[PDB]
RNA sequence: UCAAAGUUUGAG
RNA sequence: GGAAGGGCACCACCAGGAGUGGAGCCUGCGGCUUAAUUUGACUCAACACGGGAAACCUCACCCGGCCCGGACACGGACAGGAUUGACAGAUUGAUAGCUCUUUCUCGAUUCCGUGGGUGGUGGUGCAUGGCCGUUCUUAGUUGGUGGAGCGAUUUGUCUGGUU
RNA sequence: CCACUUUAAAUCCUUUAACGAGGAUCCAUUGGAGGGCAAGUCUGGUGCCAGCAGCCGCGGUAAUUCCAGCUCCAAUAGCGU
RNA sequence: GUCUCCGUAGUGUAGCGGUUAUCACGUUCGCCUAACACGCGAAAGGUCCUCGGUUCGAAACCGGGCGGAAACACCA
């Protein structure tokens, strides 16, 4: 029992949006540059309880 | 009555349509249908301990609603003291609708026609399943269960189980004991014998037939004992009877617990015999485009054309059109029309700026099609045929011409 | 909120200021000649009535 | 396992002339669907014989009879080698040429017999039904067809055609038989031949 | 110095 | 726990009292009924409870009609005065200028957008605070430091007498 | 892309003239971001539906688990199944 | 066809010419229970199959009606 019908009910009826236009991303050795800067020798600050990358109050 | 009839449909109908529409937040409705030989006793108790049950629910909102409408449903019950013949039909709870207005309902009734599906259910919305598939499934179908012991005719719903009138006999022993007596006897029990078919054959005209033409759509017979088929392929039973055997069923069991098994053996054929119908009649709408003839129409523009006029003989419609009848509307002028728009048209369509005067011609609510035929057929032209896409001149017609037309009471020339 | 067809909603009124309104008229270029009659305490005119502006002020010659 | 082809006569069809009538007649068109396409501007009228019934109404209507509905086998969909336009013929494999054979064609006439003969002689791209050389070719390998064309494409064969018609050879070719023998000479072998 | 005492929303 | 020990409470019993349940009424629920009969609370721990004895008010409910008490901004709107407030007489329930006909008016109020407010006895106590009530009127409850356990934990908080 | 070289004859590399980059460009993907397990209690839609989820689970109207946007993380001419 | 018997609250049955028509179950309404069941107390409910007769009086006795069920249908 119960239908074969919602299917792609949800999908269906979100609210579409374009995906922006921000830049080229740097690539291979230059994202890895990139990344490594801001883990190490940009911020190394005073710590104030733990820390988040992607946190966001 | 006939009309009185159709007027009870229609408002069974539109009960359906508004309970399949309801819904209310939080809370839940009790689904409820208590079938004709059922004693309201027995449910007036599994009543109480579904509620006593739904004491211990732990959301409060859907609690207290479930309990307040099963202490509704047992005061309906009550005043009834059998049940209703037809069956009963019980709808309560809490219903919420437009301006945030929570409103208790308790639709009680019972069906016109008898049923014989029990239900009973809490969920967040009503169930109609039942009710719709009551509506839908007209088609009476007649049993003959013919046995050497004896005979049942009944009729026959999608679910419903009606026994019409029956008898046995006292049928003659099968050898008579002297040499030459033995060849009479066994002539003078042939005659018997035949009379008894006589008999049910006279029977069933006299059940199944009503004002020269048969009440039953099939008309299956039954039994054992090569006894149904001495009825079914006899000169006594009646050409537009006998037209309409449907079925020679050879059951285990004789009488009513041999109607039941005659049903089972029988499923199958009378779902064919719906499609079987179907093919044929679209199949004539096909040979009136086949041949030039000109006698049919298709497509809402002219097939509507054609009801307005010296109209259709039949129109022919797949059973859910999307298509609907829209009612339009000027601001200022008071100007206004009708159209028949497309799941696409309809939706979104700038099209209705009045144009001429130039303001914004606003579409007021529809009324969806088939629904519209359905109301006004017999104001044209009548014989409104509901088809389907199962068989494959009935796809044809669904997908190709439209699943709309009719086969038209003469010649017509259509223009644009 | 679906609103009953004959019911409809109810329009409030629309004011019709004229342009500047006149009352006086020119006598001989220097004297003036007022139109419409003062108050005791322009009580304008009806179509029978002597209505007020301002004081609510009624009268009418019959 | 059956499907549809529609053809349009490019003579008899005169869409300027007719004002329509296959559009107007037309179920599936009247359905609301791009079954038929036509204008009264634009040279021959169009039909998506995908989205074609094959009701048999508009072969009826057009006033000239330029439309022509055939089935045909599922199965023929694949083999396909050449079809000139949309709704027009299509041929279904060609014959096989062997060297060192006389290869005797049969069968009635309209039934793409020419359009064989252009293909193999090579004049005709195979257009294989889409309207290419190496994707030719790799449709026709296991088979004798490859190496055949495959021997046109680097030494070009010199393709030569006894015509059908006759009588449109003397309305061209003027001057006396022993001539024209003597022009076109290239073996050396008239004698043996006249 | 031993009578009877069965069951428990699917609705989180 | 329809397991054993102790030990206790008239929201437990015993002994008794006065009763309630019976009647008429008063009032609260639930039902039915209804335009509406607003709603919360349903074992103790809902039901003369909401300090709820509602004529109106209260009031939420329903059936009618007024009103803005729509701040501020950015603008458009700025004077050929944007467009707040008005005895008639018809209408209205109404001595609501609410509307139609007509008056004339603060004179910088306005109206329209958008941002955005604001209110609401609207929804959610199963989103929360606070406050109650109940567990639970009984004698119960906790960590420190030591000891016991791989540990969850335990001991202290205990055989006994006592209250 | 001229020309050598290559080579059986070529191609390819290689060498080599001449043109040949402002990132709107010569545009890096694939998987995930509740736990195992690196990484959002962010913002929209859905409302035990659709869906995700190897396992534990998420979803029943404030979803860190769905569908989307944003960010973030892993590996990277590769990465899933 | 014959002969026999039986037709009584919702169900199954008692009923000796003067009965409030008996018993059991079911139903309804209280309690008991957190709820239900069990349990306790209450209550309602017979067209005595139908019609006619006898009788001071018929649910029964007697007649015919409509229903329903057993036994017989053998010797060639
Ligand atoms: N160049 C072309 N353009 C359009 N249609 C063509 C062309 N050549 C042939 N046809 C169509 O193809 C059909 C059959 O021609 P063809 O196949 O050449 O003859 P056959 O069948 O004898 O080989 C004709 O009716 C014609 O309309
Ligand atoms: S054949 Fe019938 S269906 Fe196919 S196109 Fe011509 S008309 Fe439309
Ligand atoms: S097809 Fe026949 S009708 Fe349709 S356009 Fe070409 S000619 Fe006119
Ligand atoms: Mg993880």
């Amino acid at each position: 029992h119960g239908s074969l019908a919602r299917v792609g009910k949800v999908r269906g009826q979100t609210l579409k949006v374009a995906k922006q236009e921000k830049k080229k991303k740097r690539t291979g050795r230059a994202k890895r540059r990139m990344q490594y800067n801001r883990r190490f020798v940009n911020v190394v600050p005073t710590f104030g309880k733990k820390k988040g990358p992607n946190a966001n109050s | 009555s006939a009309a009185d009839r159709n007027v009870e449909i229609w408002k069974i109908k539109k009960l359906i349509k508004s309970l399949e529409a309801a819904r209310g937040n939080g809370t839940s409705m009790i689904s409820l249908i208590i079938p004709p030989k059922d004693q309201i006793s027995r449910v007036a108790k599994m009543l109480a301990d579904e509620f006593g049950t739904a004491s211990n629910i732990k959301s409060r909102v859907n609690r207290l609603s479930v309990l307040g409408a099963i202490t509704s449903v047992q005061q309906r019950l009550k005043l009834y003291n059998k049940v209703p013949p037809n069956g009963l039909v019980v709808y309560c709870g809490t219903i919420v609708t437009e301006e945030g207005k929570e409103k208790k309902v308790n639709i009680d009734f019972e069906p016109f026609k008898p049923i014989n599906t029990s239900l009973y259910l809490c969920d967040n919305k009503f169930h109609t399943e039942a009710l719709t598939a009551l509506l839908s499934d007209d088609s009476k179908f007649g049993f003959i269960v013919i046995d050497g012991s004896g005979a049942l005719f009944g009729t026959l719903q999608g679910n419903t189980r009606e026994v019409l009138h029956k008898f046995t006999v006292d049928l003659p022993k099968k050898h008579g004991r002297a040499a030459q007596s033995a060849l009479r006897f066994a002539r003078l029990r042939m005659e018997k014998r035949h009379n008894y078919v006589r008999k049910v054959a006279e029977t069933a005209v006299q059940l199944f037939i009503s004002g020269d033409k048969v009440n039953v759509a099939g008309l299956v017979l039954a039994g054992s004992a090569d006894f149904k088929t001495e009825l079914s392929q006899s000169d006594m039973f009646d050409q537009r009877l006998q037209s309409k055997v449907l079925k020679l069923v050879d059951i285990s069991y004789g009488g009513e617990n041999g109607f039941n098994q005659a049903i089972e053996l029988s499923t199958e054929v009378l779902s064919n015999v719906k499609f079987i119908q179907e093919k044929k009649l679209i199949g004539r709408y096909f040979d009136e485009i086949s041949q030039d003839t000109g006698k049919y129409c298709f497509g809402v523009e002219d097939t509507l054309k054609a009801l307005e006029m010296g109209a259709v003989e039949i129109l022919i419609v797949y059973e859910n059109l999307d298509i609907m009848r829209y009612v339009l509307h000027c601001q200022g002028t008071e100007e206004e029309k009708i159209l028949y728009l497309t799941p696409e048209q309809e939706k979104d369509k700038s099209h209705f700026t009045d144009k001429e005067t130039g303001q914004e011609h606003e579409l007021i609510e529809s009324m969806p099609l088939l629904e519209w035929f359905a109301n006004n057929y017999k104001k044209f032209g009548a014989t409104l045929e509901i088809v389907t896409d199962k068989s494959q001149e009935g796809s044809q017609f669904v997908k190709g011409f439209g699943g709309i037309g009719g086969i038209l009471r003469y010649r017509v020339d259509f223009q644009g | 909120k679906s609103y009953t067809t004959p019911k409809k909603n109810k329009h409030k009124r629309k004011k019709v200021k004229l342009a500047v309104l006149k009352y006086y008229k020119v006598d001989e270029n220097g004297k003036i000649s007022r139109l419409r009659r003062e108050c005791p305490s322009f009580m304008a005119s009806h179509f029978d009535r002597h209505y007020c502006g301002k004081c609510c002020l009624t009268y009418c010659f019959n | 396992k059956l499907t549809r082809i529609a053809i349009v006569n490019h003579d008899k069809c005169k869409p300027k002339k007719c004002r329509q009538e296959c559009k107007k007649s037309c179920p599936v068109v009247r359905m609301g669907k791009l079954c038929i396409e036509v204008t009264p501007q634009s040279k021959i009228a169009w039909i998506s014989e995908t989205l074609c019934i094959g009701c048999g109404i508009c072969i009826k209507k057009c006033p000239f009879g330029a439309l022509s509905i055939v089935n045909l086998p599922s199965n023929l969909e694949k083999e396909t080698t050449h079809r000139y336009c949309a709704n027009a013929f299509k041929l279904h494999r060609l014959p096989i040429p062997r060297p060192g054979e006389v290869l005797g064609l049969v069968g009635t006439n309209g039934i793409g017999k020419s359009t064989a003969l252009k293909i193999l002689a090579g004049k005709q791209k195979p257009n294989l039904g889409k309207y290419d050389w190496q994707e030719i070719l790799t449709y026709f390998r296991g088979s004798e067809l490859q190496n055949y064309f495959t021997k046109i494409l680097e030494d070009d064969l010199k393709a030569i055609i006894k015509p059908q018609y006759v009588d449109q050879i003397p309305k061209a070719a003027k001057g006396t038989v022993g001539s024209i023998l003597d022009r076109k000479d290239e073996t050396k072998t008239q004698a043996i031949v006249c």
